[PDB]
């Protein structure tokens, strides 16, 4: 029992589980395909930079708490803390996790410490908060492109942005790489696999995987894909940020 | 003892738990000085000789009685009852806790209650000189004792004696006089053997049975007098009196209470024993057989009637409390009267206070509720009551068997005389009544006559009504049901 | 099952006096400044302890008089057949810790390395009776291994008390069977406890004979682990030269 | 009374400060308070004393509800008390729950508020806690039993000062209307004039 | 915050003071503090105050789903909390080492000395039995703890009584304290420790040590026992080297101070229902 939150019950179990269905499946679609994309930075108010991604029913947030006291080892720190709403997902979850948070965590700040340039911001930690609002598909990549805007609207000084892309096999008996899919194509797949890299300067900064199977080409296929989505993305991202700039400069 | 006591109430489940507290609350808190507001309904008897007997050393007394002589040559008799009802009223907790414990049971040494003491010997019994509450029954009479008119009235009364049976009889008949109390029991004592040797015409039997009640130095009988007599017929008129107004006022619900009597199969026993001791019987009817016991008598066993009689009431069925709806039988084997409910100790048993509801509610002292009129609730509380009167006998007889076992653990008395009942193959049932016992002894080749019920030995032969000799051994083998053992000698 | 067969035996095949062949080693981990292993039967316990160092994080606790003993216990979770989790953190091990850090500030002689941490580390990887003994053994080889100081041997071992006898060096089952067990560690050449815990019901008068078992149970202890210790010295004073 | 027996005990325990056992009926509640001492850089504040209040029941673990209750408590006795006098140290007030039979609170505040007193703490006026509860029929009750709690659909707690016996605090339980708070509000008022009788009263023999 | 520092000449006048088998207050070595024990109102709560130390335990009860391994006998949940008004160092989640070893230590005595019947409290087996959890409080801290601490816990599950339940195949009804009495528990014998503090490595013991006493002590042998004479726990703490002859004194002299404290707790407890059963919410007992 928690004593920092609200007696409920000891166990609770969802009602899907007792559901009796077979699932509707996706079926087909242009394989080399991205959802529509709605990028604004500069929403929260109370915080030096903001940002906020949706791509289908994936929403997300992250706000950057900048720099707050705490060479190599006069050498900035950014601490990232990857949330998602107990409200998102089919099952509900506590708050506090603990299996795949801190993962995707780890994955975020492998991805972000590239781009970052921390000798400019000495003896300083960046704090970083991501928020999943609703899961409907590709999400540590999200995660790390609302990173990336939050960062680049609080002013943080960089080399690249970071533009992430998700990719899932498709089980079939000629599987091909699925670009950008959903909750569905990713809970009924065989592998997946999650890029993110820097256009500009044309550099992976971190990536990941796993897979009911695979092979060599065929992972080699899919990070090409998933590099060539990012690209495909970049300029949305590209308006979204010249555009909240533009509106500061309107403020004032 | 302290653990026998709870095992057998554990097995019998008389519940021996004590009061809770909720149950204490109901009851008055204990500053009780008569208030003249309830008395409103009732009347003032205050200025009445009063003398309510009590055995040696009791504490729940609840009857009372008196004899005024009137004017016109006839007599007021009255019977007065602890009203317990307005102490115990309906819906509350207190009236569950003594519905469960549907009876008091005393054992030989203590009692386990239904009513606090409080409620029980300092409020509701009617204490010596203390003005306390009472329901009363008043009749008027003649020197033949027929009723003339009575009546059926609440009221507060004050008793002004708390007699035992002996010291009864002595103020009775030890030649003193007085204007209080002797000439009211000598006038009273009249009236009761006029009424019984009355019954006794009208056929109703009485009987007799082995009854030991312990202190522990040497164990005594129980004895018979005249108090005792007197007290019982009056209790009973007034029980039938009772009886017959709440069903003339009630014919759907009320309690009362039958003996159902016995198939005519199991009087067989006794035929052939007096039989074989040619003594003609009748058992078509009570009558026949109650006026043929009287005559059974034979000097050569002036022992002889009391062992018929314990033969007779191994026949009898079981009496049970009922309702006036679901059944239709209303009559008594035993008193030979077709109505009979209980109403004079509630102290003791709690039909006695639903008849005094029922009762005062004719009398219109009362108001009504759905569960006095609900024939089937009724019916399952008379259910519990029964199956809770059988509970504590069970129990009292459990704890004399442990007394003597330990009476005879402490003497070791061996080769007291005894007389027999029955006569079987395997074993020879037999009877003591120094001890007022009776015990089994085991033979385990044999001559088993039934035509004539008796035994037969290569040298001896054994009839009922003979004598033999024991030896008892208890065995304790078992700790669990240390059992008594006759062994036979001549 | 039984404890002790009417002709004096156990189930291991043992006598009561007596107990289970020590094996044991120094010199496990060398990327420190002390290690051991000793498996004290089927159980198998190992020391750490890195030296006297320097304290980083000060948060004003350096002591200036004297050393800071920092030890650390932790209980595998497949040691036990019931699978246990949280082996840090819980109200035992830490228990342990402060027990074996109250013997060592008194054994380890600290008034020569003021200002300075001596980190010992416990793991226990099987355990079948005798766990904090075991320990208690092995962190003393690190010591020795470690060059650190030390009055002497803090020898340590259990007792128990069976059928009006008393046992030495319990094992599992008995320790099982709820019967009193008396762990303790003394130092043998001076004849002094340094730690004495202790855990069931039994009469006051049946003390004495458990506690000089264990004690002597100790000095046997005392005996393997010094023919350890001497092999060890002798191997390595030859190989210098 | 309106309102039942109670009492009060001070300087009882001797490591702390000043305490105060305060009984009312069969609740009771034991304060005990450490005053000005020290504060690390991280809780304090400049120009003002940090009042740092923890309660704790004697059953389970303390969860959210005495948290809040808590911050009820801390921020009363920051409107009474003086804290720009002590700057950078630390007044500490611990409660701890003898006896739970309603008018929790009520007694909870009266006894922080002897405590302070006994610690010699300068506060700018008493304050007091006084309960009331209103049962379906209007008829409201003061300091109330948990029987009368169970029974009733609003219970009120009112925090009230003594300079001008305005409203401090007010923690409420239920549903209840605007009259309702209206009028139970000055009965709290009456109550507390006698709880000052009181404190007055048992000062009095203390400093005799 | 933190404890105010000891002075060196505190330290030594107390040293000498012992040297010379002078205690401060005015008592021998081989004596305990006046400690009283005092009764709330609701059935499980006690404050046994010894000189200055208070501690306050209560007692409650739950039913709930046993543990496989047991599914016959019941549960018991100990605590001992540190309470901020105990002494100023004990801040939340910093005196870290004191709670573990004291809630060990009580665990050890009470538990698997088997001193309460676990079986006895059984209802459903398999399904649902009792869960008796005992919460003590440490209120005032002056000295010795552990002997109030057990002796807290022990009167309380003493003065302890559970809401009777009736059972019939799985049918269990669960009843009010004011519909039937409550029952009480089942203890076999009450066990409450003794501390022993050593000055000078060894040479001098003293019994319940006040506060300065254990600043200015190496020392602490806890040893508990009944008015059997049966050792339930023994244990030593502050890296001190004592010897044979010292326990074997040291519990020579527990048996008598136990013997003591379980009379008193016992007149304690007659004196409450005495009290209770002529009208009145309290019971008290002084050494
Ligand atoms: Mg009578």
């Amino acid at each position: 029992g928690d004593h920092r939150r609200i007696r409920g019950p000891e166990e609770s179990q969802p009602p899907q589980l007792y559901a009796a269905d077979e699932e509707e499946a996706p079926g087909t679609r242009d394989p080399t395909r991205l959802r529509p994309v709605y990028a604004r930075a500069g929403l929260l108010s109370q915080a030096k930079g903001s940002a906020y991604l949706e791509a289908g029913g994936t929403k997300v947030l992250c706000a950057v708490s900048g720099p707050r006291q705490a060479p190599a080892a006069l050498r900035g720190r950014l601490l990232c803390d990857f949330r998602r709403a107990p409200f998102a997902g089919r099952r509900r979850r506590a708050p506090p996790g603990g299996c795949e948070e801190r993962e995707l965590a780890l994955a975020l700040q492998e991805a972000l410490e590239p781009a970052v340039r921390l000798g400019r911001y000495p003896r300083a930690q960046l704090e970083v908060s991501a928020l999943l609002l609703e899961d409907g598909g590709s999400a540590l990549a999200a995660a790390l492109t609302a990173a990336a805007l939050a960062l680049a609207d609080a002013g943080v000084e960089m080399y690249d942005l970071v533009v992430g892309c998700g990719l899932s096999l498709a089980p079939g008996p000629a599987p091909t790489w699925l670009l950008d899919p959903t909750r569905l194509e990713e809970e009924r797949a065989a592998a997946g696999l999650t890029v993110a890299l820097m256009p500009v300067l044309n550099q992976v900064a971190g990536l990941l995987g796993s897979g009911e199977g695979g092979l060599t080409e065929s992972w080699a296929e899919a990070v090409r894909l998933g590099l060539e989505g990012c690209q495909r993305l970049y300029p949305v991202l590209q308006q979204s940020l010249v555009r909240a700039a533009r509106r500061r400069g309107a403020a004032a | 003892k302290e653990t026998e006591t709870e095992v057998l109430l554990l097995e019998h489940d008389v519940p021996h738990q004590p009061f809770s507290q909720a149950v204490l609350s109901f009851l008055p808190k204990m500053p009780w000085s008569i208030t003249e507001k309830d008395m409103k309904n009732r009347e003032d008897l205050r200025h009445l000789c009063i003398c309510s007997v009590d055995p040696p050393g009791c504490t729940d007394i609840n009857d009372a009685l008196h004899c005024r002589e009137l004017e016109n040559g006839n007599l007021e008799v009255g019977v007065h009852i602890a009203d317990v009802s307005h102490f115990i009223r309906p819906g509350n907790a207190l009236d569950q806790e003594s519905a469960r414990r549907g009876t008091t049971v005393y054992l030989c040494e203590k009692r386990i209650d239904m009513v606090p003491e409080l409620l029980s010997s300092n409020l509701c019994s009617l204490k010596c000189d203390v003005d306390r509450l009472a329901f009363s029954c008043i009749w008027e009479m003649n020197h033949n004792a027929e009723i003339l008119k009575t009546k059926f009235t609440k009221s507060v009364i004050n008793s002004k004696a708390s007699l035992t049976y002996a010291e009864a009889q002595l103020r009775i008949d030890s030649a003193n006089m007085n204007d209080d109390i002797t000439t009211s029991l000598r006038g009273l004592n009249k009236l009761a053997k006029i009424l019984k040797k009355r019954r006794i015409e009208k056929g109703a039997l009485t009987l007799s049975s082995p009854e030991v009640r312990f202190h522990p130095i040497d164990l005594q009988t129980k004895e018979l007098r005249e108090t005792n007599s007197m007290v019982e017929e009056f209790m009973l008129l007034a029980n039938i009196s009772v009886a017959k107004k709440i069903h003339e006022e009630f014919s759907e619900h009320a309690l009362l209470r039958k003996h159902p009597a016995p198939p005519p199969s199991n009087y067989e026993i006794l035929v052939k024993a007096a039989r074989s001791r040619n003594l003609e019987i009748k058992t078509d009817t009570a009558k026949s057989l109650a006026e043929s016991l009287d005559q059974a008598e034979s000097p050569t066993f002036p022992y002889l009637n009391t062992l018929l009689r314990i033969l007779a009431t191994r026949c009898m069925m079981q009496a049970v409390y009922f309702c006036s709806g679901m059944d239709n039988d209303f009559h008594h084997y035993g008193l030979a009267s077709p109505i009979y409910t209980h109403f004079t100790s509630p102290i003791r048993r709690y039909a006695d206070v639903i008849v005094h509801r029922l009762l005062a509610v004719a009398i219109g002292a009362d108001c009504t509720y759905p569960e006095l009129t609900d024939k089937h609730k009724l019916a399952d509380i008379c259910k519990n009551l029964n199956f809770r009167h059988k509970m504590a006998q069970y129990a009292q007889r459990a704890s004399v068997a442990f007394h003597t076992q330990l009476f005879f653990k402490s003497n070791g008395i061996v080769s007291e005389e005894a007389y027999i009942l029955f006569v079987r193959k395997n074993a020879i049932v037999v009877l003591i009544p120094k001890y007022g016992l009776e015990g089994t002894v085991f033979f385990e080749q044999l001559i088993y006559d039934d035509e004539i019920p008796s035994l037969k030995i290569e040298d001896t032969v054994f009839h009922v009504f003979d004598k033999v000799k024991v030896k008892i051994m208890l065995d304790s083998s078992n700790l669990q049901h240390q059992k008594i053992r006759m062994s036979l000698v001549e | 099952l039984e404890l002790l067969s009417d002709q004096g035996y156990r189930v291991d095949g043992r006598r009561a006096g007596e107990l289970r062949k020590i094996q044991a080693r120094m010199g496990v981990f060398a990327q420190a400044d002390g290690s051991a292993y000793i498996e004290q039967g089927n159980t198998k316990a190992l020391a750490v302890v890195y030296g006297p160092h320097e304290i980083r994080g000060s948060r004003a606790r350096a002591l200036p008089d004297r050393a800071l003993v920092n030890c650390q216990y932790s209980s595998a979770t497949f040691s036990t057949g019931e699978r246990k989790r949280r082996p840090h953190g819980d109200r035992k091990s830490c228990e342990m810790g402060l027990q074996l850090r109250q013997t060592f500030e008194a054994a380890i002689l600290t008034q020569l390395h003021p200002r300075s941490q001596i980190d010992i580390y416990v793991q226990v990887l099987q355990a079948d009776g005798g766990t904090y003994a075991a320990c208690v053994n092995a962190a003393t080889l690190a010591v020795l291994d470690a060059g650190i100081p030390m009055r002497d041997f803090v020898c340590a071992c259990s007792a128990g008390f069976v059928d009006g006898t008393a046992l030495a060096d319990l094992s599992h089952v008995e320790e099982a069977a709820g019967g009193p067990q008396l762990a303790l560690a003394l130092l043998p050449a001076s004849g002094q406890i340094a730690l004495l815990e202790m855990d069931a019901r039994l009469h006051e008068d049946h003390l004495e004979r458990v506690l000089e078992a264990a004690a002597q149970a100790a000095r046997d202890v005392h005996t393997l682990l010094d023919r350890v210790v001497r092999q060890h010295v002798r191997e390595a004073s030859i190989l210098l030269g | 009374c309106s309102l039942r027996h109670f009492a009060c005990e001070q300087n009882l325990l001797s490591r702390p400060d000043g305490s105060a056992s305060f009984l009312q009926g069969d609740t009771s509640v034991l304060a005990g308070v450490y005053g000005p001492a020290e504060v690390k850089v991280s809780k304090e504040i400049f120009n003002k004393a940090t009042l740092e209040v923890i309660l704790r029941p004697k059953i389970g673990l303390p969860g959210v509800a005495e948290k809040s209750r808590e911050r009820l408590i801390r921020n009363t006795c920051e409107a009474v008390v003086l804290g720009t006098l002590h700057p950078r140290t630390s007044i500490t007030v611990v409660l701890q729950v003898v006896s739970d039979a309603g008018s929790l609170l009520a007694c909870c505040l009266n006894a922080a508020c002897m405590a302070l007193v006994d610690a010699g703490v300068p506060m700018r006026a008493l304050f007091c806690g006084v309960a009331c509860a209103l049962d379906s029929d209007g008829t409201l009750v003061l300091d109330p039993t948990s029987k009368q709690e169970k029974e009733a659909r609003a219970v009120l707690t009112f925090a009230l000062d003594s300079v001008e016996r305005k409203l401090l605090m007010s923690s409420t339980k239920g549903l209840y209307s605007d009259t309702e708070l209206q009028q139970c509000l000055a009965a709290a008022q009456a109550a507390s004039q006698h709880v000052f009788r009181f404190y007055r009263e048992s000062l009095q023999r203390r400093y005799s | 915050m933190k404890e105010t520092p000891l002075s060196n000449c505190e330290r030594r006048f107390l040293l000498r003071a012992i040297e010379e088998k002078k205690r401060l207050d005015g008592r021998q070595t081989y004596d305990y503090r006046n400690i009283r024990i005092s009764f709330g109102t609701d059935y499980g709560c006690c404050i046994v105050e010894l000189g200055k130390t208070r501690v306050l335990g209560q007692v409650s009860c739950e039913l709930v789903s046993p543990k496989l391994n047991r599914a016959t006998e019941g549960i018991l949940f100990f605590n001992l909390e540190l309470s901020q008004m105990a002494a100023p160092a004990f801040e939340p989640g910093r005196q870290s080492d004191l709670l573990v070893k004291l809630n060990r230590l009580m665990e050890r005595c009470l538990r698997n000395s088997k001193c309460i019947d676990t079986e006895s409290l059984c209802v459903v087996a398999g399904e649902k039995v009792w869960q008796i959890r005992v919460d003590l409080h440490l209120l005032n801290h002056d000295g010795n703890i552990i002997d109030a601490a057990s002796i807290a816990a022990i009167v309380a599950l003493c003065h302890f009584r559970r809401p009777d339940v009736s059972v019939q195949g799985d049918e269990v009804t669960l009843y009010t304290p004011e519909e039937r009495d409550p029952v009480p528990l089942s203890i076999h014998h009450m066990p409450i420790c003794v501390s022993f503090a050593f000055f000078q490595q060894g040479t001098y013991l003293l019994v319940d040590p006040n506060e300065r006493e254990e600043r200015v002590m190496d020392g602490l042998l806890v040893i508990a026992m009944n008015k059997h004479r049966e050792i339930c726990t023994i244990q030593s703490s502050g890296g001190i080297m004592l010897l044979k002859d010292q326990v074997l004194r040291c519990s020579k002299i527990a048996g008598v101070k136990v013997a003591e404290i379980t009379e008193l707790i016992l007149k304690a407890l007659e004196n409450d229902q005495k009290v209770r059963k002529e009208g009145g919410k309290f019971g008290f007992a002084e050494s």
